[PDB]
């Protein structure tokens, strides 16, 4: 016997906590929007895969060798043009470091070619990488906390939906880079932020 | 995590393992508090104050030799952990590399 | 002349109370929720067949060589994650006990292969069979009484349906399986529970 | 010159009271349904057929050699799980007894192949005949009285049709079988009853 | 219709033909009121007395060989129509072969 | 240069009262229904026809070597089971007697085979005659008054529409059979009479 | 139209061609009022008045050779347009073959 | 260079008044129907047409060898049966008088063949002709004064649209024809009058 | 425009060119105001008076070989513009052939 | 059902046939009330008493030969009718294979 | 690494004030109408091309050799028959002057053939030039400010969007032509003024 | 920009580089405020006055052979900036060649 993934659906509502995004940009966005982020989903050979357009930027991250799929993600906007990323998958089946992919390219504002590429090491345990690729001059920081310990007390969960979150700071991931000469700086201020549940899957 | 002791002088180290023998000749060195507040930084070697704090101002010291950060004058209300962050410079652009969460009781 | 089954329609009206399955869970499932269990009824070669998609559940339960088709299911969640569901066929034509095959599979949150097999022997009377098997871990408990004599308090009929169940011991069926080193606790809390009628047939 | 049948319509006025067809089963009908009969008319080679599905009863009543074709149909549930059928057709163009078929056939509850056939034989005047067949054992008791004098005064006529009874004693008709051990009480209690004009037709 | 006279004793004849020329012995032969309760019942040759009303309890004799109901005792009340109503028993289904409506005014 | 026909249209606005036919029946119709009357126009070789269902009559009249065709007509039921039919044409461009065609057939209550055929004298003038033929028993009285000077004070006419009618007494018109044995009374009322547009044309 | 004269006695002609030249054996003949109220009826010769209003009872009368109604005893009332209906009966159908209307000043 | 004509366009704004019509009928219209009115454009080889179909008249006007089409119409009804129908077309591009050519003909009331057929010859300035031709006897005036200095104070414009008119008395011309030994009388009451726009183009 | 003066003889002409040539025997020549009342009217040849409004009663003198229509006793209220229509008079229709709008100031 | 007698001592007897004839040392036996309260447990031969109930509680004893549970101090409330369960406890699912449900009135 | 163009969508938020097109006419246009502005985008072979059809008029500008393609349009009517149109494309990638060409063709009143076609040169630093051409005379004055350093007061921008304009007096350019003997007075009063955003793109 | 000094005379250039090397006898060459108002016109070498706001009236003087115009009596108020505007009159249609903005500072 093994414990396998669940089969897909329509509306999933056992989301596990995976990942923090949080893309800093150089370009104006004010306020949350409702209903602008829109997500498409993938899982083929054992590879989750979430696009991500809203805000400008179109997100694709893929987690390697995995027995996820991602369901949900939530954005917000926070102050300072900061973008925060909130993902949700299935469930936890393995306590392994997974890579990660991110291609961060830019819809509007600041457009271009492959602006950076990189792999990124993972800050503690050093386990994992994460594949950094950018498209585009409109980003200045990235952040991406994998499995974090705490959920944004600005996101509401849904009623009908159920939330889970790691507890263990060995499972815990933290990538970031900076290409603007101020050290760190990419944490939002979470003061006034609101997220939205973005629109398919 | 890893602790420090009462109020006579607080260390807190990175522990970087530094596994692909760079120098710190290229390495952004610095710490911050719970509230994420700058204790010190470590730009190519030379400390910058720009971005510290005024409540750690001119109170902590740094070694390069044991890569750790000795606070000073301890208080009762420093008693949140504090995560020392380890970037590496690039001209293409800045990467963190290392991370560490170590707690502070007094 | 021979008493035979009744042809099929729509809407059923004459409901028989035949089953109480009672699956807990070792995921979170806080409250019944209106509209969620969707059933689908089969009756091919004397073999009566419901499928229920619920609660991150299905549930494939055949009763072999009878006179009934399942024409209705409610389902409820009560305490500690526990699952019960009612099950209401036709008519009893027939005053033997009947072989019983349930598949318990899991929807979502823990999913696999078949984790569990076996043939559960009916506990008083000793006349049939519950060929049981479960695809998942997602099962703490199941327990089904065939036939029951009382229904439970808190489950309403439709006030266009009339409800008959069994009134003899002699009819009734108990099977029962744990995976918890727990003594039964399979059964319902009954202190606030809440039925639906599921959607389909 | 001859007196004919009238063509087909959608919607006919001008209605006679042919029959009171009075089915008594032994399951529970508590009330009488908005909306819950059904009938489809047949009008071929001088046959005229009602097909009447409703309250668990099919009901296929053929009259012979007629200038008359089924038109309506009200349905209405007595005390002590009784039936009343009142029928209706277009017009009585000739003083002569017909001979009657009814096919009493069980939808729901007590299901079965052909329980009764026998040939009724008319009570008053002895004229006519009705083959009653009864599929399944879920009848109780069978009346019908053929050109009745008498309308149930708990039937009320719609407003802009119009109605015809029979008012002589020589074409009257009864038809009777009971299947229980107790002499007549085919008939309602008509103290609480209320009639449902059919859908079709 | 058939009709009876005052205060002495009422005739109720059947006037079965018995054209099938069939015996007593399986046959039910009863009358009732307009409003229908039911005045004697003879089930197999023999009268029951289980579902006959109160108000005509021990009252009405019945004739065989005429096949006639006599009811005794006549009262201002009992002037409504009266039916006899014969049904043929057989095992398989009990078959109403016969009913006739006279009328009593007294 | 010849005077002739308009060309057809949806919607007439001037009307010429033609006819005033005046059915009595012997079946019951107790008031005038609002969207009763369906009417039918052609105008083919020179012979205008109106048919008209509705109150249990079909009427199929038709007027040979005309320039007229007809354009609208007015169903009312006064007492006694009398039918009141009004007629509208486009307008006299001849002032000859035109001669006639109805044929009234039966639709309900009495149906059947032609019960009449005759052809009825005009009584003023003698110019003219009514082919009738009617098609069942079930009229008693035919008053046809074709090119009335007087309307029924009954008739209300709409406001977008323009009324015409004769005013002489040489284009007077009656015909007039009876199959009851009482002199006249073929007449309505005039108390309590309302009259209906038909449906079509 | 035709009109008849003063307080003396009226004459109401039909003035029937007859082109057919029937007799009047079978013809229904018979006068009425603007508010139709039937003045005489000749049925197939005799005089029928079940029909006849009670204002012009016993008042007319009915001449065969001249097909002309007398009416006597002259009203202020009876200023109204008389008209004459000639009916042709038949078993089949009675048809009404002739009318006229004449008018009555006094 | 040279000042062409503007391309079509489903709804135009800048009108200019070109025609004044007149049509006097014998037949009654009692008031003017909003929403009566439809109207026709066309624009091939220099010529414009308009046809309008209205209040029982269809108007065939076309004008020759000109950089203009009509664009709009207003029609309206006064007092003694008199319809009068303003035109207008998008601009006047050239200062000479166009040739004419009116049909009216007779859609309800009197229709017929071609009553009358005339070469109407301008009043002042004698420069320009109207070819009329009139289908039917339903016309007794017809005035046409085309480019009129003077706007109908009873007709109100629409509040997006512009209107322009002739100023010169060089360029205004009149066609009349009469048909009734009534000297003028062609012209409106201009007491109680209304316009309605008409549909189409 | 063509304009008159004061208070003596208003002289109103039509100035019909006549290029067809044709003689005043069939045609219809009469003068209206601003307000459309009818000063003169001949029919064909002849004066009618019928439509002349009771302003102008026999006011107006015409004179048919100047084609002009002579108001004599001006006031004060008969300043406006003068209209002259000339009508040619056909069996099939009646067509106005030539107009003419003159002023008149007093 | 079966029931006991008065207030000296109630057996409850499993009364389990025991057909595929295997032994008590893996069976899961174990009694309960009506408001299912656990009596006594009996997990691999060795009674467990933390899911007892208090009011059962040092009350109970347990006969393995005769398969009886014996309740002791019977009182007035202990009147409902009392289930005996028997699950056979395998490494893969514990299985309920027998149950019984006797009654008790004192 | 090079910095490129966006990719097209179907609403665009980052807006930047190209243009300031501010054509005269000399027919009349009293206001500014809500919905009237009807826009149409092209990108083909890095030449940007918007479409304006309103008002009477059709302006096709394009502008060669840009990574910029138009995405916005607000048209608005001053007094004394000014129309002033704004225009708004995606970003300033560079900082040099580009070709411009517009075609104003006349779409109502004045309408014709090429009346006009220019070169009007760059009048701040000529660098540049605009290919004007004007199809019809009802145009009497033509100003257009490329990237203009302020934004009118009189446009209110969208709260969803964002806008940014020109902020260097070396980056402006004005392009001015009159065919009305009066110096200047292309400019608008600003005193009572408003903007309409076109329909599509 | 270019500016110009305090209360005695200021000096507007147009510095208009001409190119083309045409003449001033067919150009038009003028001078506006910061709030739109004219303050000479040179329309093909001769001045004119029809458009000079009243403000400015006959206080300005233009040179023809340094391009520029003098604004004499300087005041409090005309602070503003001052932008010249050279158009070439062509037949066809007048076209803006040239445009630049002054600054004037007191």
């Amino acid at each position: 016997y093994k414990n396998t993934i669940c089969p897909p659906r329509q509306d999933y509502r056992y989301w596990y906590f995976v990942a923090e995004l949080t893309i800093g940009v150089n370009y104006d966005i004010n306020s949350t929007i409702i209903g602008e982020c829109h997500m498409s989903e993938s899982y083929i050979d054992r590879n989750a895969n979430i696009v991500l357009t809203g805000y400008g930027l179109k997100i694709n991250m893929t987690i390697m060798d995995t027995d996820q799929r991602f369901v949900a993600a939530a954005e917000g906007v926070g102050k300072d043009n900061k973008l925060s990323v909130l993902l949700f998958t299935t469930q936890r089946l393995d306590k392994v470091h997974h890579n990660i992919s991110v291609t961060i390219t830019c819809m509007e504002m600041n457009c271009g070619t492959t602006k950076y590429n990189s792999d990124l090491p993972e800050s503690i345990h050093k386990s994992s990488s994460c594949d950094i690729t950018i498209n585009g001059s409109c980003v200045t920081c990235v952040n991406l906390e994998t499995d974090p310990t705490k959920i944004n007390p600005h996101y509401l969960h849904p009623k009908n939906k159920y939330l889970y979150h790691n507890s263990e700071y060995s499972m815990r991931g933290s990538y970031g880079v900076t290409f603007i000469d101020e050290l760190n700086q990419c944490l939002l201020d979470i003061k006034e932020l609101s997220y939205d549940i973005c629109y398919r899957e | 995590k890893i602790q420090a002791y009462f109020n006579e002088t607080a260390d807190l180290p990175c522990q970087f393992a530094n596994s692909q023998n760079q120098s710190l000749s290229e390495l952004v060195v610095f710490w911050q508090d719970q509230e994420n507040l700058v204790l010190n930084e470590v730009y190519l070697g030379k400390e910058k104050f720009d971005s510290v704090h005024s409540k750690y101002m001119g109170r902590t010291s740094f070694d390069s030799d044991s890569w750790t950060l000795r606070l000073h004058n301890l208080q009762i209300k420093d008693k949140g952990l504090y995560q020392c962050i380890i970037h590496h410079k690039k001209p293409t652009g800045m990467i963190r590399i290392h991370q560490m969460n170590s707690e502070l009781s007094v």
